[PDB]
């Protein structure tokens, strides 16, 4: 039975093809003590434990923008994520990894490298996080938007290929929604500024929050009637309320300067995107826009990027916006998906294909 | 593993004359190894597929097939001699053809930076600044590298519709071109060469992100080169500029007849051309070789005794190697697509 | 300000125009004179074919200046 890791900015999502959810979701961060000492008697710490001890210990994101940037916590992570969280040995199952979008080439190499020489594993591949969350959607050609924890990706695919000329990248997405809640919660009078009340904002945020269809009616009637107050209970007891937080804070997203970012907005950026695409294709992209990811999961986004876009397009496009249910970990499944498929036993990498051409091998055979 | 990829692989509906011929020979290096014996029928296909002569070798391949076919699975050489009849070749999606094109156009060009001392270029900057229009810059700097004679070469096309006309007009392939009139502007891409800006590339043969033309085939041309010559994927059809080229060698010839090495300085010219219009995206090769072959310009050559290569190679193993995986990528990618999609229909 | 277009037969058509014209324009101001479609003009001044999103400014012509024109012949 095949592997399949999503190498996510701020979660890592590992399971097993064939399973319809990844069976392990903890935080990609790993965690080294602060001060010798608290050594004494035992080295490092990966993911859910690493942020319960965060006090006795220096927090990194080996992987932050989407792109894994330190070889060595990575490492430990794949370790933690085959050891710990899976609990199996990885020479004895082939693993899917994902990749984020314009990935360097030596990247790519390095996952290769790391998966055969260190983990022995027997075939692994590699696929871009936004086509296998089409793939998921049935679909071969589209433009996903993927928004995750530390990056957005505006992802045109055409039967199947990602457009290096077209894919955008921006950095805004869900950290940067926690921050911004935070410090929108304490303007009202509510004081959360703790790494751990930063914890609870991130709870308000996925369970309370939500787009806006027009921005300023929504600001409207919040300023006009209770009807979109929300209570809020905190561990301690206290209980809270939201009102146009609700919104005001996932309209970062379609409106960066919420927060000194100068950048475009989710849907700015979707159309750039489909404007370095030649004309041909266009029609296809505008009717397959596929959102994606932690940070689309926003009650209400289908329907304001419906209305965004076809303000931005030409009167007559014909526009769909697909956002699944299950599009929270739609990258893992589209990879859980993929690993299962027949066809796809003559695709993987193998352990002999590997020590006859190295790492390079990755740019021959996943693309 | 081998005899199962090849069949799923056979199963593409897109399949090209090109992408057959690379993908059987794929599986009978495979099948049979380096047995020396068929050596030489992998060293004829890849010089017969360099040539375009699909043809002929699509019928030494199925013919190899029969005469080994208890070496073999009778089920693959099944597919294959069934697929072969029906097999086509597009210009507009020639694509196993445009990257090996431009891995060529690599392979020739530093064959020729290690051969070339490059004196025939420092010579022919006299042969320019004579038949130049009076429009175009004299060349006054000395060629010291090979990009430094690339980007004189290229700057011949400032003849093009003036010095040149005289003889594109003796030419009776030239007019059967067939590139649309229709401006239709600039898309970007991160393919090199000859490729398309939308097709799926090796992630270690990309390029930085810039603009190309878009350029269409008119289609209603009787006749046309397109239609006449479908191995050829179109880039912008027949290379007008290679009279203007001409113009420039013919001067060069004349004034340089005694010369013993004329023909070896010659073919310097002719096949860093070739190279350079192939990986700037201009022109695949027959775009441009298939002007250059026309008689009454080659009557220039002959009459001054030059016998030009045309840029053939003595191997193009590894650009035919890296086509094969290419093909296979691609071929058993729609395969992956077509299970994917018929599994979504059943939930 | 004042510029002239020679064309292969050393006929030269004079033009008024302003630096900030830019080719586009220049290349539409003859086809208004002379008749020539724009797509088939190619203009050259110092030895560079003149790309027509840029304007006479961007590549320094004053007044006076020649340009030089070649019409394209395709099918
Ligand atoms: N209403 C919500 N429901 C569930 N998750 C949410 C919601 N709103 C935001 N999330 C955020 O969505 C993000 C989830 O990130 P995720 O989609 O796994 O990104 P990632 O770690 O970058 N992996 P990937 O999307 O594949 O690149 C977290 O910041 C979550 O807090």
């Amino acid at each position: 039975a095949a592997l399949v890791i999503d190498n996510g900015s701020g979660m890592c999502k590992a399971g097993f093809a064939g399973d319809d959810a990844p069976r392990a979701v903890f935080p990609s961060i790993v965690g080294r003590p602060r001060h010798q000492g608290v050594m004494v008697g035992m080295d490092s710490y990966v993911g859910d434990e690493a942020q319960s001890k965060r006090g006795i210990l220096t927090l990194k994101y080996p992987i932050e923008h989407g792109i894994v940037t330190n070889w060595d916590d990575m490492e430990k992570i794949w370790h933690h994520t085959f050891y710990n969280e899976l609990r199996v040995a990885p020479e004895e199952h082939p693993v899917l990894l994902t990749e984020a979008p314009l990935n360097p080439k030596a990247n790519r190499e390095k996952m290769t490298q790391i998966m055969f020489e260190t983990f022995n594993t027997p075939a692994m591949y590699v696929a871009i996080q936004a086509v296998l969350s089409l793939y998921a959607s049935g679909r071969t050609t589209g433009i996903v938007m993927d928004s995750g924890d530390g990056v957005t990706h505006t992802v045109p695919i055409y039967e199947g290929y990602a457009l290096p000329h077209a894919i955008l990248r921006l950095d805004l997405a869900g950290r940067d929604l926690t921050d911004y809640l935070m410090k929108i919660l304490t303007e009202r009078g509510y004081s959360f500024t703790t790494t751990a009340e930063r914890e609870i904002v991130r709870d308000i945020k996925e369970k309370l929050c939500y787009v806006a269809l027009d921005f300023e009616q929504e600001m409207a009637t919040a300023a006009s009637s209770s009807s979109l107050e929300k209570s809020y209970e905190l561990p301690d007891g206290q209980v809270i309320t939201i009102g146009n937080e609700r919104f005001r804070c996932p309209e970062a997203l379609f409106q960066p300067s919420f927060l000194g970012m100068e950048s475009c907005g989710i849907h700015e950026t979707t159309f750039n995107s489909i404007m370095k695409c030649d004309v041909d294709i266009r029609k296809d992209l505008y009717a397959n826009t596929v959102l994606s990811g932690g940070t689309t999961m926003y009650p209400g986004i289908a329907d304001r990027m419906q209305k965004e876009i076809t303000a931005l397009a030409p009167s007559t496009m014909k526009i769909k916006i697909i956002a699944p249910p299950e599009r929270k970990y739609s990258v893992w499944i589209g990879g859980s998906i993929l690993a299962s498929l027949s066809t796809f036993q003559q695709m993987w990498i193998s352990k002999q294909e590997y020590d006859e051409s190295g790492p390079s091998i990755v740019h021959r055979k996943c693309f | 593993k081998i005899e199962l990829s090849i069949s799923l692989s056979l199963d593409s509906p897109k399949l090209d004359e090109s992408d057959f011929i690379l993908l059987s020979v794929k599986y009978l290096e495979k099948s049979l190894g380096k047995k020396k014996e068929f050596s030489g029928f992998f060293e004829d296909i890849e010089k017969l597929y360099f040539k375009q002569n699909y043809k002929e070798a699509i019928e030494k391949i199925l013919d190899f097939c029969k005469k080994n076919e208890s070496l073999l699975s009778e089920q693959v050489v099944q597919r294959l001699a069934e697929v072969a009849p029906r097999l086509k070749s597009n210009p507009k999606d020639n694509e196993s053809r445009r990257l090996y094109e431009t891995l060529y156009a690599d392979h020739l060009e530093s064959v020729i930076k290690q051969e070339s001392d490059l004196s025939v270029f420092n010579e022919l900057r006299d042969s320019y600044n004579a038949v130049k229009p009076e429009y175009a810059v004299t060349h006054e700097t000395e060629i010291k590298t090979l990009d430094e004679a690339k980007q004189f070469i290229l700057s011949f096309v400032m003849l093009n519709d003036n010095v040149e006309l005289p003889l594109k007009a003796q030419s009776e392939r030239y007019p059967k071109k067939d590139r649309s009139r229709e401006e239709l502007g600039n898309t970007p891409s991160a393919n090199p060469g000859i490729m398309k800006p939308n097709s799926p590339n090796f992630t270690d043969n990309l390029v930085p992100v810039r603009d190309v033309p878009k350029i269409a085939i008119n289609e209603k041309v009787a006749g046309g080169y397109s239609k006449t010559k479908p191995t050829t994927p179109f880039v912008a059809s027949l290379s007008g500029t290679t009279y203007s080229l001409m113009v420039v060698l013919t001067d060069y010839i004349e004034k340089h007849k005694t010369d013993k090495d004329i023909e070896k300085k010659v073919n310097q010219i002719i096949n860093l051309w070739i190279s350079s219009y192939i990986k700037e995206g201009y022109h695949s090769y027959s775009e441009v070789v298939d002007v250059l072959t026309e008689p009454f310009l080659q009557s220039i050559f002959d009459k001054a005794n030059i016998k030009l290569n045309y840029g053939v190679l003595d191997d193009t193993h590894a650009e035919f190697r890296k086509a094969q995986d290419y093909v296979f990528g691609l071929t058993i990618q729609s395969a992956m697509h077509h299970e994917l999609q018929e599994r979504f229909k059943n939930k | 300000m004042q510029i002239f277009v020679k064309t292969l037969t050393g006929k030269t058509i004079t033009l008024e125009v302003e630096p900030s014209d830019t080719i586009e324009n220049v290349k539409a101001k003859i086809q208004d004179k002379e008749g020539i479609p724009p797509d088939q003009q190619r203009l050259i001044f110092a030895g560079k074919q003149l790309e027509d999103g840029r304007t006479l400014s961007d590549y320094n012509i004053q007044k006076e200046s020649t340009l030089h024109l070649v019409l394209r012949l395709r099918g």
